């Protein structure tokens, strides 16, 4: 998974280089924003189940058309698929929190999700809705502190432009 | 602005061959096409064809097919009916209607009107004929033979004959057309209302469906005063 | 290459389980340990070259037939070969010390060395004796008991890097 | 530009070589299957405005949420240029029949439409159920010939599997 | 690539000098609005696909040309080439602004760009017109002066950064 | 590369027009005559290597300075090249008179032969000589009025693909 | 030239991506150990001449062989050179700590040294006297802080390195 560590390292393995005060600096990098992240982490993994059922609610409100049938969600199976779909987009992004990089959506939900979602006429608007949801639903400090809503709403953008 | 001047009335003689004409100005003649519409003496419209000039590309009512022929001149900016095989049935008034490509299809400037001398969607209006006062609210309804997707265009036919274009989509007024004329439905029925009638409002309104070819007016409602 | 927060991540993903209270525990203890652990680090860097000829030179003599013509160190290639491959074990090591796991260690230098030095002729006995005191000098640098350099750090217990870093060695001899 | 006589010639001219009895039978197919193709090109450059606009009002029938704001042809001049790129699409399909390959479609609405249309937020589907549309709307022997009907819903085909 | 640090000992590097108090005292206040930077940063890049789309429709809706046929945006594959430069402008733009130094920006998109659109018949005009969009979107994100979205940052001012985001995209257009 | 409805779409896409009736009914000519076409382009492949090989033995001996010392022809290596770039010449020629279109030639042989022949030293007045003698050549045996080698075709008139085959080659001496 | 900035924009741009949440928290750790590298330098850039006369002072009372006729400083200017190389590599560790990393030093003082050393009979073990003798003469918290004595011995033991 890309992080601030993996990162640094291939960097240094790459030229064939022990660990210099580069590498050593954007570890501790790492340990200085590991807090904000952490929360921020600790509130989703904590409150996932009402974040991923608002997210997708708002997705299907926002486009009601998906419940037509021949389209996504037109059975209640592919809606509960949909929310599952938030949920594993959510637990990325508690993933990437923990990590601190981008490492585990890249590799797990972003790295082949065009062709999933062409293949299976899956709109990537639907998603963006239930993150764009996610990330204005958010307020500080009601939710998380300010450092771990700036994570939060990072990873959040990150999975949005991926879609975009 | 958009004029579409029309050729004169031309007189002729059964069996023989009509070529009206409509100079196109004050728009490029190839990002519209011409169409051309039918009026019996005191009766509706009907849509004769169209023709796009940049593709050359020709449309016609199944009515009219070897009996109409549409060319256009892209050099003159002029657009040519060529009726073949005239008869009394073919005495009528000819319009030339400068006519949008495919969500903008609308008849939405005409020209002064040619007279001429000897599963289609059906548009009812069901009152041909209104009378009203200065100042009254007026409701002009017509139903479609089948479903269309809110394509309709309400078009004023004034007691001297030119037609003009008030409502598109069903509720979009055109340029010049005040706020006192308003249009709404969705499915098959839709109205036409104007609010605090004037005289200028003097005229026969027409509505016409642009879901399905060929195009198809209304009976029209004559509206008087 | 996975860190240890990501291995944690991807121990997570098996259950298909948001990081747990637990695991986010055991990370934030990773996290105060930080400086600890880059400071570890930065011992067995600061002395890389140190360990790694000292481990060499240390393997060659309480085995004189590596440096013997057919012994795996004879030339000055082979001997070039072994301090370098040495270093690359060293570098892999403190790469597995700074993040914390062994992924990086394991897939990009264990993944087929055993084979690999078999097929070299490396001796293996003597490749876990310099790996082995590679880690007792690494050791000694992360605990800052090297008899001839010290390197001055706040005062307190780095056993548990200490540990990580003969873990690490371990995992390197039983690879091999 | 994919085509037969494009496509044995790349072939000869990769190994080198003068066109052959292979080439010259291919280019025989060309000959052969041209009449066929070339009716669906006449057919449809002479009737694109009044398919571009059937397809166009079935691709916002079936998608009406595409009016809601923010939505692609949430404006007037969106929906004009919705069906400007359903008549993109068209004339692509007429050059593919007359070049008698997908090599126009690939080359120049094909090529990055994945990217262009996830940047400006373009469902594929919008696009598919236009051609969709189109694709069923053909009758035979009505519209086309039984072939020229064959080589037109290969197009759209191509075009829908491009998309999906 | 050099980042402000690397730039300053550059600098410095030119009279063999070690570098100076005033070099550091700037570095510092560098180090004291890193946190602005990184705000600044994100700001660019939580809104990169906006800000690249936002900036070719409008170059295209100036310029209808670009979307006519020859116009150099005509066929989907022409305008995902200049969507595609217009994120990789604005990534090495994000690049310059996260490093504070246009090193980066300079030699790994600007060295040959206004040869290459040349060759490839690219307008100037309209690449400047999207690329000086892109600053606007840019400076108003950093300034979080965006109408339809504003980012949550501690109050105070930016901008330095703004100013720095134009001077990359400057950099950017007088290159091409 | 393009062929020549190819050429007729590109032609079309130029004015974002559908093929029109014309151009189809042009294209529906090439395809009436596509059986002399496929006959025109077996009778220059059948004797590719006779067209080629008078054709560098004519331009050798209407300028005997071609073989000697210092000659461009001189020794077996410059031979067997120039034999070569004749025959590369008659097969993109034949290319484009399959095709219809000289996109294939032009794109594939004739970009930058001309400043690769300057660089070389090819002497461009000796290579129009031997593509010319491949034009005559080649356009015998198009019209089936090669002295020594006749092949049966339905009597007819080609003078049109025999215009196209000296067309190609006078775009190949015009190249260079 | 490598620090933690541009090793992370280096590998974000060779994978084609925006700075992310993992770049940004390098950075927010060479904002944190700036305070100690820039201490280091500051301390070394206003005490160089010092400092370089004493690593010098100590490389020829540890090699008083250097004087003899035919090796490196056995004339004045030799030794001054030898002095003046001591201050180029003490003004390249002032740098590295200023940069954050070591790219300074990689790039100017270490690139070619093994070569250049060779050819003009330079004993890499005297450099390395000298940086060792100034790596332990320094002390905390008489010379810098803690954090700034550990950047800088960093810095020294990564010359030393690179001499051996
Ligand atoms: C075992 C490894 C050592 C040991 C380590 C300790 N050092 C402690 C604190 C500490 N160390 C650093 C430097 C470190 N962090 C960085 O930012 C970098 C480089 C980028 C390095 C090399 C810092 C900043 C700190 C915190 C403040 C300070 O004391 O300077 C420490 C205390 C616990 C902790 O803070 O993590 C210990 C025990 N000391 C030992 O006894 C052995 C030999
Ligand atoms: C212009 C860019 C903005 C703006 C920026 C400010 N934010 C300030 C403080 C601040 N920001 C962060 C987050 C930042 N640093 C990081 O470590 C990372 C990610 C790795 C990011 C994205 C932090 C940690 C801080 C420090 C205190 C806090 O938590 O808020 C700030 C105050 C000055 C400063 O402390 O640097 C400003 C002005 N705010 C604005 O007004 C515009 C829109
Ligand atoms: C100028 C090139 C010639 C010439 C050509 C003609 N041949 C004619 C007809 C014709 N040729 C073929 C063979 C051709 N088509 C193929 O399928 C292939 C290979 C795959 C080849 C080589 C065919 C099948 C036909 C049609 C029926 C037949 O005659 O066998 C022809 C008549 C016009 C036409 O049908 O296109 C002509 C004039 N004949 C000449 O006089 C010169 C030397
Ligand atoms: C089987 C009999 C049909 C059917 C016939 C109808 N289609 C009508 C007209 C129509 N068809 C198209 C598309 C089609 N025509 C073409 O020229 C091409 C080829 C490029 C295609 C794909 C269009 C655009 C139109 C409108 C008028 C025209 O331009 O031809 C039609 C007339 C009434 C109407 O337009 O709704 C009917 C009833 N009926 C069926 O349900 C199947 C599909
Ligand atoms: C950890 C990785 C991981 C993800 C990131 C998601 C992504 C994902 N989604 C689907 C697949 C699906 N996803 C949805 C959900 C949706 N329907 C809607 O109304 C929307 C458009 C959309 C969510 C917004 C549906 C309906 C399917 C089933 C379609 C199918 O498999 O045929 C699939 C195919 C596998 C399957 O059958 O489930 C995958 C991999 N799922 C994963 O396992
Ligand atoms: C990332 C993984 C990685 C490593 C760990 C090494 C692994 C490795 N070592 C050698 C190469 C070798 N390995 C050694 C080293 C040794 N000889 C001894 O006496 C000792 C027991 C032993 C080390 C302690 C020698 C001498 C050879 C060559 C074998 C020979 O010439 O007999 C080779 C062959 C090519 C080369 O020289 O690089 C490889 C791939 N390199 C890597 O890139
Ligand atoms: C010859 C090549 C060629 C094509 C194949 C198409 C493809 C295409 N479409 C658009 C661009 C567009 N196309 C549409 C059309 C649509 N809106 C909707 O209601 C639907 C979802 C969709 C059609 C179904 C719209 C609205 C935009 C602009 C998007 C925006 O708002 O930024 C663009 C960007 C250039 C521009 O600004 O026009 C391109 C290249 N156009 C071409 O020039
Ligand atoms: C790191 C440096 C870097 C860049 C900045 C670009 C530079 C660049 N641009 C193009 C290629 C291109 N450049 C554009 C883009 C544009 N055309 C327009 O209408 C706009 C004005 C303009 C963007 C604002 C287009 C459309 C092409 C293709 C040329 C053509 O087909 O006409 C290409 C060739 C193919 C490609 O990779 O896209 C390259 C290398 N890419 C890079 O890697
Ligand atoms: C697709 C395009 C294409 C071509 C047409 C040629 C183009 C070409 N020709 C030559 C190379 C050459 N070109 C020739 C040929 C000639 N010298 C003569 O006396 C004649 C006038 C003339 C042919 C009629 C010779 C002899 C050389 C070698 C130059 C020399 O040794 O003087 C070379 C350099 C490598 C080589 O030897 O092949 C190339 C790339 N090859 C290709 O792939
Ligand atoms: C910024 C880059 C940079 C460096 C890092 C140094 C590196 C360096 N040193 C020397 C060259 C030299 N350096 C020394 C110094 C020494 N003599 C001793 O007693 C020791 C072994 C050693 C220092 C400990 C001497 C004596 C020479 C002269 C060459 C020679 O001895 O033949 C030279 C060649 C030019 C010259 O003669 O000065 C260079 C480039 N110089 C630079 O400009
Ligand atoms: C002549 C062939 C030769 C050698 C070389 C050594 C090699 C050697 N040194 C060791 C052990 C060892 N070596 C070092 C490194 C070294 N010691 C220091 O104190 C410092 C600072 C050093 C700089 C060079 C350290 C740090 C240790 C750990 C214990 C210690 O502090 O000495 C060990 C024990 C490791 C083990 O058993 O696994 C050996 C065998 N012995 C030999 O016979
Ligand atoms: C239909 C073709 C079309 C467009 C697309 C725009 C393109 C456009 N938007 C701009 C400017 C602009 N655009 C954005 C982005 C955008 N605005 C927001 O407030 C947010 C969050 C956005 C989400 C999409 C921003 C942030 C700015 C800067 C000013 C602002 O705050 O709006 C500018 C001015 C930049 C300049 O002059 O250099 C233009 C031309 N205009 C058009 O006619
Ligand atoms: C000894 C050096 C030498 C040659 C070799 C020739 C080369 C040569 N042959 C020609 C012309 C030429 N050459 C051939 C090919 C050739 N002829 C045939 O009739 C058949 C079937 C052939 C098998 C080899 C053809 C078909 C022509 C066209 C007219 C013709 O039939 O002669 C031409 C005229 C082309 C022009 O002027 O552009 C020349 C110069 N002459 C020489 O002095």
């Amino acid at each position: 998974m890309k992080s601030v560590i993996t990162t640094t390292i291939s960097a240094a393995d790459a030229a064939g280089r022990f660990p210099s005060s580069s590498d050593l600096e954007s570890v501790q990098g790492n340990i200085q924003r590991a807090a904000s992240r952490l929360e921020a982490a600790e509130k989703l993994a904590g409150n996932h189940e009402a974040v991923v059922k608002e997210a997708g609610d708002a997705c299907f409100a926002k486009y009601p058309y998906l419940k037509n049938p021949g389209e996504a969600g037109d059975s209640q199976e592919k809606i509960n698929k949909c929310y599952r779909d938030i949920d594993h987009y959510m637990r990325l992004i508690n993933y990437s929190l923990v990590v601190g990089g981008t490492g585990p959506l890249d590799e797990w939900g972003i790295a082949g999700a065009r062709e999933v979602y062409r293949a299976l006429n899956l709109p990537g608007s639907s998603y963006i809705a239930a993150f764009v949801f996610t990330r204005d639903r958010l307020c500080v400090p009601r939710d998380m502190s300010a450092q771990a809503a700036v994570e939060f709403s990072g990873a959040l953008d990150y999975v949005i432009n991926s879609l975009c | 602005e958009v004029q579409l001047q029309q050729s004169g009335a031309e007189l002729a003689r059964p069996g023989a061959s009509v070529k009206l004409s409509c100079k196109a100005s004050g728009y490029t003649f190839t990002s519209y096409g011409i169409s051309w519409v039918k009026q019996r003496t005191g009766q509706g419209l009907e849509w004769i064809g169209e023709i796009y000039p940049r593709s050359g590309n020709t449309y016609y009512n199944e009515k009219f097919k070897g009996k109409a022929t549409l060319t256009a001149d892209k050099s003159s900016s002029t657009a040519y009916m060529e009726l073949r095989s005239l008869t009394s049935e073919d005495s009528a008034v000819y319009f030339c209607a400068r006519q949008g490509y495919y969500a903008n299809s609308q008849f939405t400037y005409w020209g002064q009107g040619t007279l001429v001398t000897v599963s289609d969607i059906q548009m009812t209006q069901t009152t041909s004929s209104l009378s009203a006062s200065l100042g009254d609210r007026v409701t002009i309804s017509c139903s479609a033979s089948q479903g269309i997707s809110n394509y309709l265009n309400w078009y004023q036919q004034k007691p001297d004959g030119t037609v003009k274009l008030l409502i598109y989509y069903t509720s979009s007024l055109h340029s010049g057309v005040p706020s006192r004329f308003s249009g709404s439905g969705s499915g098959t029925d839709y109205s036409l209302t104007i609010s605090n009638l004037e005289p200028e409002d003097i005229a026969t309104y027409y509505c016409q469906q642009y879901s399905k070819l060929p195009w198809t007016f209304g009976g029209g409602t004559n509206l008087e005063i | 290459m996975l860190d240890a927060f990501s291995r944690v991540v991807v121990n997570s993903d098996s259950k298909a389980a948001y990081v747990s209270g637990s695991d986010l525990q055991a990370l934030k203890t990773f996290i105060a340990d930080g400086n600890k652990r880059l400071d570890a680090v930065n011992s067995i860097v600061s002395n890389a070259s140190c360990i790694v000829s000292d481990a060499v030179s240390g393997m060659i003599c309480e085995n004189p037939g590596l440096i013997a013509p057919g012994g795996n160190c004879y030339t000055n290639r082979r001997m070039a070969a072994c301090l370098r491959d040495g270093e690359i074990i060293l570098r892999y090591t403190s790469y597995a010390l700074l993040a914390g796991d062994s992924s990086v260690l394991e897939d990009r230098c264990l993944n087929g060395l055993k084979e690999t030095y078999i097929a070299l002729g490396v001796p293996t006995n003597s490749t876990v004796r310099a790996v082995s005191i590679m880690k007792s000098s690494a050791v000694a640098f992360i605990s800052n008991t090297a008899s001839q350099r010290k390197m001055a750090t706040a005062d307190g217990d780095c056993s548990a890097l200490s540990s990580e870093v003969a873990s690490y060695c371990d995992k390197v001899s039983a690879a091999i």
